[PDB]
């Protein structure tokens, strides 16, 4: 039967045969069940409109009345023939009637089944389906549709089944763009069994964020309200859905922060923990960043009064609780200790450096990139620059440990925010001038072998920050006292003065104060070497 | 020579609105002066009326070309006009309302259809080179192609559906570029998810998938289908080469070469690209109130025109005859465009002839016919 003749000339000859066997099986119980297999057998065997189109027309008499069999007569006997019935475009309103009854049959055996192996339940959801294609009208496809959620929701069924039925359905909705309340009441269940669906089945949990990508795509009002709901759980740093699934599936799940209709304080807060720790990629931080800038007040664009509800505070204390992301009960523990051999102490400025391991730092100088160009897009460049010395003076001036990173963050910020109209505080320049002083202090004493990649970028920022602004530069200057500082430390503030000394763009706002460079100069006496002719540089 | 002229308009209109400058003198030609533009809502229609949407609020100006003032005919709309964009030929004006696509018609003024399929706004309208196709993509990842044809002469009972529904991208649209031709033509259609795919329209595929760092907010493409310059979200014109082809249809950006097919000098987003008719100056608008021209054969800036507030429009034309004369009164008034669903065209005959008179060979050829005709 490989050739199409072969096989054609064989279906003439056999099926007129089988329907003489049909009227001798009853005027055992296998004899016609399987004549409908080899029949279906060989319809798939097909598997075509001309030829498909003959035996419709040929065997229609026959198969209308001599096919039927006792539909109440464990059920295969009557799916094979409701299968191969179906089997048999645009006839429905010739063939209502027994597309009704076997409507009528098909609802029965899905609304009980329970203990139906998977072969024939695919079988059945083939057919169901093929059924509500071939009548497509809304009314008569609704009671099917109860019926086949009602079989999605019998407390507890096998995982083949799930999946089957999850990809029917999902073939079900990706086609409307080709509202039923029972379809839409399914929707709605899809976010919590996400956010239960932790980890342990990563290809169900990646079908689930697909089908709710595409539904919120479509602004479907009866799955947004769940989303909005559940977006707590979702979205959670220690333990969620955004940082325990593989890198593939928690790419949708940050792309999908754009649709959310509303974002809370609490959110935005427990989303920036998400992407201000090692837990997210920071390839995946910048995007996180660009969505909610794009969902920002600041875009472009004017909508709904429920989403851009990114009210200004809000978005400025998720801006800088990410530029100097560290949670208040980790950074409290960390003032809480003190005397390591990890952080830099000294005795002239009041202020320490807790050190970082490399990953932590790196991760935290490639995330601040977005955090500086979203920053720097922000008109009225003076408002921002207030509200930053703002929330400056308010989580770090009274700090007494910063970490390394924020130390280079902050300088970062403000050397690159810096313009003509903007004024720096009063209160604030102390601080500053204590942690250039701790942060010049680290990069001179650099004695493990993973701290020292670390050390370009905090003398470029130190550099920059010292040349923009020479206010803090005369208060360190200022604040270089000797008598109370020890031997321990009296080669290093000399090399620190020698290095400052060899750099040339800090001589201009260097020159200005010249005595208190010869005042510290002598009290260091009472390596020098070079320190005391360093004073005249290239003149 | 001809003349390419380069139109440009601001968010902020002080005191112009839509000022047209020459392109390698830097001197203006026209201005205007009126509402505020709008985001992919400006059109020139048949070269004589130079329609815009309104920021904002629901209805569309209409400037004739050689006058500085606002005409008193404004088209109106059941919603917040979005996108504008007339047809290539001239004979229909289609615009986009909230999710509808409502399309006009110049000659006689109705309101053909109201086509709805997307599921959200709509925020970009593009019309293929030949005016059989038009593009239509919006804020809800989905850009369909619909056609001229089956759009016009559908049923008034037979809810007329796109040809293609091309669902690639997982965030807006912002952005398409159609090329000349036809049911030949290709689309550059771009996304928030930092993507640039080009599609066919023939056969309805993908064929690219260039992968940016930023998100994209503006593509354009060389008439001749050379180069694919995508704008990007930081201020960056990145650069795509399209006759290198490494061979596959996933690409990415970084090993596709950096640094040296960069555009680079803005500070903020880039929604504004086109190229010029010879494909060796670029003009693009900015956030960061400015527009400026490149140099794409160099990647240089040649100058620096600075507006006032974001740039809205931006675009470079060949400049037609309407703008180069100086008194150009319009062929045809513009009609009353109606804001109700519905013979009698209104049309200029003698127009499929213009130039076919007799050659002087041909008049001499007959004279002397009719003379050897007499003589007989």
């Amino acid at each position: 039967l490989s050739s199409t003749e072969n096989l054609k000339g064989f279906i003439e000859i056999i099926i007129p045969l089988l329907i003489e066997c049909w009227v001798e099986a009853v005027p055992p119980l296998q004899v016609m069940q399987q004549v409908l297999n080899i029949i279906s057998l060989l319809w798939k065997l097909s598997k075509t409109h001309k030829l498909e189109s003959w035996l419709r027309k040929n065997y229609l008499i026959d198969f209308k009345h001599h096919f039927m069999s006792r539909f109440p007569y464990h059920l295969l006997l009557n799916l094979t023939l409701s299968d191969i019935m179906v089997s048999l475009a645009s006839t429905l309103q010739k063939d209502c009637s027994w597309i009704e009854m076997i409507r009528k049959f098909v609802t029965e055996t899905l609304e009980d089944g329970s203990r139906l192996n998977s072969k024939q339940l695919n079988r059945l959801l083939g057919v169901s389906w093929r059924l509500m294609q071939i009548q497509p009208n809304r009314e008569d496809t609704e009671t099917l549709i109860k019926a086949v959620y009602t079989l999605y929701q019998q407390r507890g069924l096998i995982l083949p089944v799930r999946t089957l039925l999850l990809k029917f359905f999902s073939k079900i909705y990706q086609t409307e763009e080709l509202r039923s309340k029972v379809l839409s009441r399914w929707l709605a269940g899809l976010p919590l069994q996400l956010a239960h669906l932790g980890s342990r089945n990563p290809e169900l949990s990646t079908q689930l964020i697909d089908i709710i990508h595409t539904a919120a795509a479509r602004a479907n009002k009866e799955l947004l309200k769940s989303l909005q709901a559940t977006a707590l759980r979702i979205y959670d740093p220690q333990e969620g859905a955004v940082v325990v699934l593989p890198a593939d599936s928690q790419q949708r799940l940050v792309q999908l922060v754009y649709f959310l209709p509303s974002l809370p304080a609490d959110l935005l807060s427990r989303l920036s923990r998400c992407c201000i720790m090692g837990r997210l990629s920071s390839s995946l931080a910048a995007m996180l960043i660009g969505i909610l800038h794009m969902r920002s007040s600041f875009s472009g664009w004017k909508y709904s009064a429920k989403d851009w509800l990114m009210s200004d505070v809000d978005y400025f204390s998720f801006l800088f609780s990410t530029l100097t992301g560290f949670s208040k009960e980790e950074l409290t523990w960390l003032q809480s200790l003190r005397g390591v051999p990890h952080v830099i102490q000294t005795q002239l400025s009041p202020v320490l450096l807790y050190l970082t391991d490399l990953d932590q730092f790196l991760h935290h100088w490639d995330v601040t990139e977005a955090v500086f160009h979203s920053l720097l897009v922000i008109p009225a460049r003076s408002q921002n620059f207030d509200i930053l010395q703002s929330a400056i003076s308010k989580h770090l001036v009274g700090l007494t440990v910063i970490p390394d990173s924020t130390a280079g963050c902050v300088f970062g910020v403000i050397c690159k925010l810096l313009d003509h109209t903007c004024v720096v505080s009063e209160t604030l320049l102390p601080f500053l001038a204590s942690c250039c002083y701790s942060l010049l202090y680290f990069l001179l004493t650099i004695e493990e072998a993973e701290h020292l990649r670390k050390r370009d970028k905090l003398w470029g920022v130190c550099v920059s920050i010292l040349a923009l602004l020479p206010r803090v530069l005369r208060l360190m200057l200022q604040s270089l006292r000797v008598n109370r500082v020890g031997p321990e430390e009296l080669p290093v503030v000399g090399q620190l003065l020698r290095l400052l000394l060899q750099h040339a763009p800090l001589r201009t706002h260097m020159l200005t104060n010249a005595i208190l460079v010869q005042q510290i100069i002598k009290n260091i006496t009472t390596w020098l070497t070079d320190l005391h002719y360093c004073f005249n540089v290239y003149i | 020579a001809p003349m390419e002229v380069a139109v440009c308009t601001d968010s902020a209109a002080p005191m112009w609105s839509c000022i047209v400058w020459e392109l390698h003198s830097g001197a203006n030609l026209l201005t205007y002066r009126g509402g505020q533009a709008g985001p992919r809502g400006l059109a020139l229609l048949n070269g004589e009326y130079l329609l815009a949407a309104q920021l904002g609020k629901n209805y569309i100006s209409a400037w004739e070309l050689q006058r500085k003032d606002q005409l008193q005919q404004k088209i109106m709309c059941p919603g917040p006009v979005t996108c504008l964009t007339a047809s290539p030929n001239g004979l229909y004006v289609l615009a986009g309302v909230a999710e509808s696509i409502h399309l006009w018609e110049v000659s006689t003024g109705n309101l053909l259809v109201i086509l709805s399929r997307h599921y959200q706004d709509v925020s970009c309208l593009q019309f293929t080179g030949d005016s059989s196709h038009f593009i239509s993509g919006g804020k809800d990842c989905l850009v369909l192609v619909w056609s001229l044809c089956s759009v016009l002469q559908a049923d008034p009972s037979r809810i007329p559906a796109p040809r293609h529904v091309w669902s690639h991208h997982a965030l807006p649209i912002t952005d398409l570029h159609c090329g000349f031709g036809g049911p030949l033509a290709r689309v550059a259609t771009s996304s928030l998810d930092q993507t640039v795919k080009l599609w066919e329209v023939s056969s309805g595929e993908l064929l690219l998938s260039v992968l940016f760092d930023v998100s994209i907010m503006a593509v354009t493409m060389d008439l001749a289908e050379h180069h694919m310059f995508c704008g990007g979200s930081e201020g960056s014109i990145f650069q795509v080469d399209l006759f290198t082809w490494p061979g596959q249809r996933e690409r990415s950006f970084h090993p596709e070469q950096d640094a040296g097919k960069v555009f680079k000098g803005h500070r903020n987003q880039v929604t504004c690209l086109s190229v010029s008719t010879d494909g060796s100056v670029l003009l693009s608008g900015s956030h960061d109130e400015t527009v400026r021209l490149w140099d794409v054969q160099s990647k240089q800036c040649i100058r620096t025109v600075a507006l006032k507030g974001p740039v809205t429009n931006a675009a470079i034309l060949l400049a037609p005859v309407s703008m180069l004369s100086s008194d150009f009164r319009p062929s045809l008034p513009l009609p009353h465009f109606n804001k109700h669903l519905l013979g009698g065209l209104t049309l200029r005959l003698g127009l499929h002839q213009q130039g076919s008179e007799p050659s002087y060979l041909d008049r001499t050829e007959q004279l002397q016919a009719v003379l050897c005709s007499t003589m007989e």
